[PDB]
């Protein structure tokens, strides 16, 4: 968030305004909160898979059906893999406070790549939205709440 | 502009301090920006769903489809899925500033020359819009569903 | 009004009812100071003047548009209605004719402008083409508003 | 700052990523401390255009001599006026938030201006000092640094 | 007017209140108004049929709806059926009001130099209205009956 | 009401409509209680219209002050007469049920007639709502309604 | 009965003259009576339509002979949802207490649409005769007087 | 007077006097005519308010003038109220004998009362004075010195 | 339209019968209709006194009578006191009637047009409209005030 | 007045007709001694509020009384304000020869203003008139009659 206001204050001529040094101030007075919560969900990553891939193939049986992708072990395992990429930007997402450094890696070229790969990216999104759903399982209220923050910003980017 | 920025104004065109009525108006947008911004994420999440729904309930299997309709071309059928998307990314915006002269200033501005020259039905058009209305106040809850449809509202009768 | 009396449809239906969709007409009817025969002339209620009066109510609602303020009623021509000489058509001819109606819908817009509307408010439809136009501003260049 | 953040997402076609979201969510709490140092620097308005006329004409005399601009009472009362205005759209920039609603209205066309009053622009730099020392010595410490912030970016603008 | 407004504005020329003798009119006026509204039900449900029979008991097959006749015309049978059922109905208004002068005000206005331009026959609208006069009579009931033809004889001595 | 139906069905070409058949039964029917409504204020004409007029000279004093209309005995015997006028036009209507008597001997030229009086329009007003108050004191309740909002019908024409 | 009233007194600039408040207060009485006429008509429907096809079919043949516009079964369904689409017409202005939106569906057009159609006005009348007759077996007195008022309405208007 | 004496006599050590059983004798022999004063006065319960409400408006111009308490019809009507409920404290006392049925529910915290309502005291007073002139014209005449000598303490602890 | 005409309608344009829930909003509105009535008939009495401390309370003693403003000449000050008038007479109209749609039929057409051609200024409009609701609110009643303010709001909210 | 004459001949469709040419001339002839009229009631404003106050508030004390509108300071202040507008306006009147621009701004529409902020229009037109016998004072005989004119169009108007 600190390179977001640093180019947004460097294209123009000016300074950095102190409302954004309060916002910076801000971010990193929450910065322990935002380390506790991304290690809270680094730890516990084979569970979110598991139980991201138990609601995906409850919810849309296609992958698994032989016309879908995700069809036999090698590809359900890539399935999962790309899951587990997904909960890592997220925990990128929640250090960095702000979706540039998962955009960066994520988002930005997603939707050639799987149209270009066969899969469909609305099992995707689906995919992330169960990973949400388990994570606000596992997290507080006010945790959850800024962990739906950054699942809801991948959700609104793969559809 | 702004909420902030119209009661900033209105208090800086008759050189007056600021008056306890307009802390009043700045502390309810205060105490309402909440709601606000949550709206404003969950509105973000599911657009292109709002409007895929919002032409299903209202545009879809209707004339305007079928050949001699304004939907009937594949472009125009694009054309339409940006208005709508335009209608409702603009209606969020004005719902996050809580003042809708970005609508009258980006939106509003010569949108009936252009519709009444380019033939595009302006009834459909309101019925579309109501069907944003009707799917996006469903979608945030009836709280935030009321500032979202005064915005939506003022796009619906702006036009007409 | 009903769809099917367009006047580029029934030019034999022009006299027809507005319906309920079009708005509410005004006959002057009951004309007051006629009561009856025999001798009296000295009652009080006489309630055919309190429906006639809303009469010359609706001729500036429509000429104007709005009601006119307290000072600018034209007491002559509403007597002289109310008498029982000047019609309702005559009193729309003089009452388009006064000097409020000049210094509103003459003096501050353009000719053609002021055409169109003078016909917005007293034929109650907007002129068809260019045949009605130089033909009224035509007739704007001789003899003035007044023809 | 909501207008900032609305006009910076808007020039691209993304919506308001959630960063800027923490942002207004923060300021949106901050506004409470806002409106306090305003309506402090509000009602205290006298005092602070007398002490800076103080400070300004015991720093500079060339006004208050015969060749300056601000010679005799009326040319004095326009100089305290124009001290009211940029303490008045100072106090705008303290509840906006952001320095757009005073630089919209007191900066962004003020040197032409007071070039051809005949005014010099250092002197009017040098009363917004005397505004910034002056509300520095009425508010606390916080208070004062939140001050200093918007009448440090209005002396950097006069200049 | 009615027999109501008639009674005020006699008590009003006078300038004092209604005291008893007022009141007493007023008692009577109410009495026969049940039976009024009574008759004004049976005489709107066959109007048409009232004047059906009262032109077939009276102008029919006569020298007026021959050739050469007031009544040959297409256009004057209907203007003939149109009076006769301005007649009834404003008979019927007079009957209710108890007070004759709204009919007087209403038509025997201009009717009498109306029917003088236009050559209309005098009597036989006489005759017209006082078969009018004995049908209602035969259908309504005998004081009702004469209440309505007190009335209808009125418009035919005004056209007299 | 009967002049009124016959009146707007004289508009028409048609006779009276069961509906307004109907309210001539019901106005038939509350006939009496209108004749112990108008017993009542006929009976007690002195004494409302002193109470009436005195509130009246309480609320507006400028009427009965020197520079004032309502200024010796006179004026205010023919004040008190006004008033008097006012409550008989009132009982006209109750008995009725039209305003029609109310409108065509006291309402239609007032305007231009107290203007040419040099007579205050809102004093008389004034008055005829404290007559308004009086008689609804005097009578039952929601016989004090329909008094009163006869009352309120001269009361807002006056105006 | 509401609207009448209001575009009345619209068309004129005065307000709504009172008699007009004691005609629309005494339709909010009736009102009850309306809606229970109009529940008892709209329960019992389908005997409604088929006496009416009874009597109407007894009363003209040609309908029924080929010649005739309702000839199959296809034609005469299409002629009982026509008397259907009537009786609903009838029991809105039931409701509504005046014959406007009644008129502005089924009677404001309807000699031209049914002289494009083929079929007979005289036929239609006779139909809604018909349904009069049995809405008049099915109410009681005061019930059918005031439901052949608006059937009473349609047959005038066919014709 | 039964209580009063036996709450004397509790004070002391000792039993009810001579003296006090004689009062009591006598207030036995006086109760069946303060009973039909009783009756009286119940059956002329309204006719009776509304006089001494009407006199009390003549008299007191001030609570129904419109800067006054008593403005309005639902004002008035408890103004009536607060007549009838002293009225009917009033009755109680005659029939008890003792003042303490009007004192212990109506006079003993009367004045903070009016005082937080913003009604004046005086024109209570006056109005229960004017049922006090009512009530003797409407008895005899020792009985109504009687009954208006109980009034007569509701005046004088009123004010 | 009504709120009985507006049912009606919705009934119509499905070809449905008066089911359980139309008859639930007509007995609401004909409930409702007493103190819609009463509401209407007290508001009638004093419209004159509502506009005049309605201008008071907002637009008096303001810069807006000064010369400068849009109220500084007399014939200005008469439009003024005309549209606040209107205001609320068909604010009386949309109470009465139980529906909105003759405000954006008659009042709400083409007024945001004429406000920014003739350089009227809205904000002081909208806040002469809430100073009418709070003075027609205290005045009515809450019970009735409520309504009264709906539609006030909706003219209020419609012209910005 | 030469908008007056080219209205008037702008209607028509003909030229200025020469005598409204030679008003035109005489007009212009005469404008010299408008303009020294116009100048000397401009100089003494003060004095002609100050008199017309005087003889105003000798004539009529109700404005005075505190039942009338003009009660207080504020309220007198307000006062003379409007009698300074009137004086404003009769110059107008003087200069421009014809009552057109004093009309505009102050005549068409002032019934209404007046009748809905409670004021009498009887005393305004008093307030003329005391304003035209103190003008009338300060002029030579040919100036007072020349100002009494527009003054008197002033007192028609208001009445
Ligand atoms: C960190 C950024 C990043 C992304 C996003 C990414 C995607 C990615 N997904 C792939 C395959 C795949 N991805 C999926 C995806 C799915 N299974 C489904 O049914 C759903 C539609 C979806 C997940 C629930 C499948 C089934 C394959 C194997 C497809 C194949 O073998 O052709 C592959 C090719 C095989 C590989 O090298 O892993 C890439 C590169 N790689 C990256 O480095
Ligand atoms: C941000 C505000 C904003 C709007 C709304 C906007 C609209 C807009 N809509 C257009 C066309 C169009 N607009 C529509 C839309 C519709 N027709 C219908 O039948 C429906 C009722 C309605 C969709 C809901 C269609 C079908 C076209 C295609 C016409 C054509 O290009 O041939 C065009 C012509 C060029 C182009 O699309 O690229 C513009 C400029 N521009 C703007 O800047
Ligand atoms: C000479 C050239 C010309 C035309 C065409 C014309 C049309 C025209 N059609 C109208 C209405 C209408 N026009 C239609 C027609 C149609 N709707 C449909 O669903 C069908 C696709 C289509 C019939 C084939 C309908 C249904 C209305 C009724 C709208 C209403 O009045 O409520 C109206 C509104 C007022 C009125 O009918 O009387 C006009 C002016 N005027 C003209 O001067
Ligand atoms: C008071 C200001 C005013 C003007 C000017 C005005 C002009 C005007 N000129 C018109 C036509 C015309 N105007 C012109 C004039 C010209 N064409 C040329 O070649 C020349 C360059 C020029 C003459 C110097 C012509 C030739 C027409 C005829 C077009 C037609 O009617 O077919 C028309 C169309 C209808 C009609 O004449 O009756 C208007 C309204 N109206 C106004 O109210
Ligand atoms: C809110 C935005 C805003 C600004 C910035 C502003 C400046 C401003 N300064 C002015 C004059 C002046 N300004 C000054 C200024 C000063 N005295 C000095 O010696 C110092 C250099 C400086 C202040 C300490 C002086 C001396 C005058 C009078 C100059 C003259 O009369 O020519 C004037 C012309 C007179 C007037 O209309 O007030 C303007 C418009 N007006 C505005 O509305
Ligand atoms: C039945 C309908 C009717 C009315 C209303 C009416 C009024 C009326 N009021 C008059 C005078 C007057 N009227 C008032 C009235 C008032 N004092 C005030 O300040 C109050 C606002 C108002 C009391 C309501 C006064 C003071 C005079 C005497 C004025 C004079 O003598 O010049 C006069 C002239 C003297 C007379 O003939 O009595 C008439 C005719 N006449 C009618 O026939
Ligand atoms: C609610 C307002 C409304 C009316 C009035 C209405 C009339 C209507 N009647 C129709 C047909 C018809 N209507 C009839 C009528 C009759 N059978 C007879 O013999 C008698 C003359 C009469 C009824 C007893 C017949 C026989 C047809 C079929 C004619 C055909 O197919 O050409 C049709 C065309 C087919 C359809 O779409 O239903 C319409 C639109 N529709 C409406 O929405
Ligand atoms: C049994 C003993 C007893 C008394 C006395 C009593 C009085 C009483 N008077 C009230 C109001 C009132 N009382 C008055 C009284 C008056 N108007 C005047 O100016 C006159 C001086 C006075 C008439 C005597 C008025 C005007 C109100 C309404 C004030 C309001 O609503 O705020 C109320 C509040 C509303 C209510 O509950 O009725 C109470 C409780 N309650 C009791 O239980
Ligand atoms: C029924 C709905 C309706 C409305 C509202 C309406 C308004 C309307 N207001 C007008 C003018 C005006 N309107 C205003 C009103 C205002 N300006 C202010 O400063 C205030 C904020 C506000 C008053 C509360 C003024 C001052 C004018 C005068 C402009 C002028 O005529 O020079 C005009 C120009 C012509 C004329 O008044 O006669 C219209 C048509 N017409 C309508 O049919
Ligand atoms: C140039 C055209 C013009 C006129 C005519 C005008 C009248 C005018 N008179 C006003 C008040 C007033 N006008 C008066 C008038 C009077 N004192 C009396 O007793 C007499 C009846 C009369 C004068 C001798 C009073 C007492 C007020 C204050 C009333 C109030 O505050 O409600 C107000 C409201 C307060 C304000 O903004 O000044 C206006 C707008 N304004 C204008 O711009």
């Amino acid at each position: 968030i600190v390179t977001k206001s640093i180019v947004n204050a460097d294209a123009e001529a000016r300074y950095l305004s102190p409302g954004e040094l309060d916002r910076i101030k801000s971010f990193v007075a929450g910065g322990q909160q935002r380390l506790r919560i991304a290690q809270a969900l680094t730890d516990n990553r084979e569970r979110l898979v598991k139980q991201a891939g138990d609601q995906l193939f409850q919810k849309r049986p296609d992958v698994v059906s032989p016309g879908g992708n995700a069809y036999g072990q090698e590809m359900t395992a890539t399935c999962l893999r790309d899951l587990d990429y997904y909960l890592r930007l997220v925990t990128y997402g929640i250090v960095a406070g702000d979706v540039t450094p998962i955009e960066e890696i994520g988002v930005i070229g997603v939707r050639e790549m799987y149209k270009s790969l066969g899969t469909p990216i609305e099992a995707v999104g689906e995919g992330v939205r169960a990973l949400k759903n388990a994570a606000s399982t596992l997290l507080s209220a006010e945790d959850a709440a800024e962990a739906g923050s950054y699942f809801d910003y991948v959700v609104g980017a793969l559809q | 502009q702004d909420a902030i920025t119209a009661v900033i104004n209105s208090a800086d065109v008759q050189g007056k301090y600021l008056d306890t009525a307009a802390l009043e108006k700045l502390k309810a947008y205060f105490s309402t920006g909440e709601l606000r911004v949550r709206a404003a994420t969950t509105i973000s999440a599911n657009a292109a769903a709002i409007v895929k729904e919002a032409v299903a309930k209202s545009l879809l299997y209707s004339d305007i489809t079928r050949p001699g309709g304004n939907m009937y071309t594949t472009r125009r059928y694009a054309a339409c899925i940006r208005d709508l998307d335009y209608y409702l990314r603009y209606a969020t915006y004005a719902m996050l500033a809580g003042d809708p002269s970005i609508l009258d200033e980006r939106v509003l501005n010569g949108l009936k020359e252009t519709y009444n020259s380019l033939g595009v039905p302006v009834g459909a058009t309101v019925q579309a819009i109501q069907a944003i209305k009707e799917v996006t106040a469903s979608l945030v809850g009836a709280d935030a569903g009321k500032e979202m449809g005064i915005y939506l509202d003022y796009i619906s009768s702006g036009l007409s | 009004g009903p769809g099917i009396n367009n006047q580029v449809s029934n030019p034999s239906a022009r006299g027809l009812a507005p319906g309920s969709l079009g708005p509410k007409v005004f006959k002057l009817d009951q004309l007051p100071g006629t009561i009856g025969k025999k001798a009296a002339k000295g009652a009080s209620v006489k309630f055919s003047e309190s429906s006639t009066q809303a009469v010359i109510k609706a001729t500036y609602l429509q000429v104007f548009g709005r009601d006119v303020y307290e000072g600018q009623r034209l007491k002559v021509q509403e007597i002289k209605l109310e008498n029982g000489e000047i019609s309702v058509r005559d009193f729309v001819r003089a009452l388009a004719k006064s000097d409020l109606f000049r210094k509103l819908y003459w003096t501050p817009f353009y000719v053609c402008k002021a055409i169109e509307y003078i016909h917005r408010r007293l034929l109650g439809r907007p002129t068809y083409g260019r045949q009605e136009n130089n033909k009224y501003f035509d007739i704007a260049s001789k003899k003035g508003l007044y023809a």
